[PDB]
């Protein structure tokens, strides 16, 4: 199968410079084009540039022609894109894609780059235990709270990823302070609270932080 | 995106046809392959249609591309409530000698069955008031269409201040997902008797209610 | 170079 692996999301202070890897795997690197595609948070695709892995030839848009250079390591099968002089207007999601069936027929999982003077800030795990009088019948909602981190995004597991029938992780609420906070919650038969052991796995890549905390019945 | 003009939305009933077109100049789509893209909410664009007409494996067959001069068309039949997302067209220009996306056209569905919120409050945990803090979890989902308004209350009056509310998210089964938080000091969650979360849907209030004890 | 393009230019021809 084919897949391409980008690099986990990161804070870069305006002026300086960030490069995003994409690893590629499950197909022949220098058989095919690399494309990069930035999209910043809520507007369209926006096509960056294009670079031959075979003899490394590059070719950037108009928008991004004077801060992008892409190189690519064929002994690791790796592009590289790497975005100088970053400003605020560069915060958004970076896509790697393969330049298969002349189009973009695989991406990567996308890389979240914002641009902030703000420093990087680990999250808060609290535990949502499943209260009494706030169940449905034969089923029961406990989560976990993340809160107070900067920047996005953060990832929400339960049981490292063994639970994800009624996972519910709602989106990030920004807070006056500059940070973000957000919750997940599982749908869980009430009966067997006190025999499933319930742990959410949150990940914060930007500041290289994982959290296992545990939800105990209330 | 200026080269390639996509409509911003196209709308169709379920089990209906829709169409999407992605007009062009020969310089991009009268002389290139075109391709479609999918964007499902909260996900990474995905391939739909390459080389105008051609289908990967995993794409339904109720998509379907064509070109005819300088335009593109995709085609969706059997219109469902999981092809509700962003499609995007795409092409190389040799004018500019660069790929070119056009805007997002949003897909929605009409006549989508009326969904009433559930409300769920959680109180503030000991963890965090053993960290000196408190804050107030409430959580909406499974409401369509897409707009709520959430009220906060201390026992019977309304509270302002540390009240922060996400906008409504389109959720993976469609219908929608919405959260507010009240942030409080642990004093002022045990001075009180309750607190209550009023969500307000198509002229219609949910209210949750929890207390320190 | 141009050359690149050009290359491009064939590759993505319909």
């Amino acid at each position: 199968e084919v897949q391409l692996v980008q690099s986990g999301a990161e804070v870069k202070k305006p002026g300086a410079s960030l490069k995003v890897s994409c690893k590629a795997s499950g197909y022949t690197f220098t058989d095919y084009y690399m494309h990069w595609v930035r999209q910043a948070p809520g507007q369209g695709l926006e096509w960056m540039g294009i670079i031959k892995p075979s003899a490394g030839n590059t070719r950037n848009a108009q928008k991004f022609q004077g801060r992008v250079t892409m190189t690519r390591d064929t002994s690791t099968s790796t592009v590289y894109m790497e975005l100088s002089a970053l400003r605020f207007e560069d915060t958004a999601v970076y896509y790697c894609a393969r330049g298969g069936v002349h189009g973009l027929d695989y991406w990567g999982q996308g890389t979240l780059v914002t641009v902030s003077s703000a420093s990087t800030k680990g999250p808060s795990v609290f535990p949502l235990a499943p209260s009494s009088k706030s169940t449905s019948g034969g089923t029961a909602a406990l989560g976990c709270l993340v809160k107070d981190y900067f920047p996005e995004p953060v990832t929400v597991s339960w049981n490292s990823g063994a639970l994800t029938s009624g996972v519910h992780t709602f989106p990030a609420v920004l807070q006056s302070s500059g940070l973000y906070s957000l919750s997940s919650v599982v749908t869980v038969p009430s009966s067997s609270l006190g025999t499933q052991t319930y742990i959410c796995n949150v990940n914060h890549k930007p500041s290289n932080t994982k959290v296992d905390k545990r939800v105990e019945p209330k | 995106q200026s080269v390639l003009t996509q409509p911003p939305s196209v709308s169709a009933p379920p089990g209906q046809k829709v169409t999407i077109s992605c007009s062009g100049s020969s310089s991009n789509i009268g002389n290139n392959y075109v391709s479609w893209y999918q964007q499902l909410p909260g996900t990474a664009p995905k391939l739909l249609i390459h080389e105008n007409n051609q289908r990967p494996s995993g794409i339904p067959d109720r998509f379907s591309g064509s070109k005819s001069g300088t335009s593109a068309t995709l085609g969706i039949t059997g219109l469902q409530t999981g092809d509700e997302a962003d499609y995007y067209c795409g092409t190389w220009d040799t004018n500019l000698g660069a790929f070119v996306f056009g805007a997002a056209t949003r897909v929605t569905v009409l006549g989508q069955p009326k969904a009433n919120p559930s409300v769920t409050l959680f109180p503030p945990s000991s963890e965090e008031l053993q960290a000196n803090k408190a804050t107030l979890v409430c959580l909406i989902s499974d409401f369509y269409p897409g707009a709520v308004t959430v009220a906060w209350k201390a026992d019977s009056s309304p509270v302002k201040a540390g009240v922060e509310t996400t906008t409504p998210s389109k959720q993976s089964n469609n219908k929608y997902a919405a959260s507010s938080y009240l942030s409080l000091t642990p004093e002022q969650w045990k001075s009180h008797r309750s607190y209550s979360c009023q969500v307000t849907h198509e002229g219609s209030t949910v209210e949750k209610t929890v207390a320190p004890t | 170079l141009d050359s690149f393009k050009e290359e491009l230019d064939k590759y993505f021809k319909n």
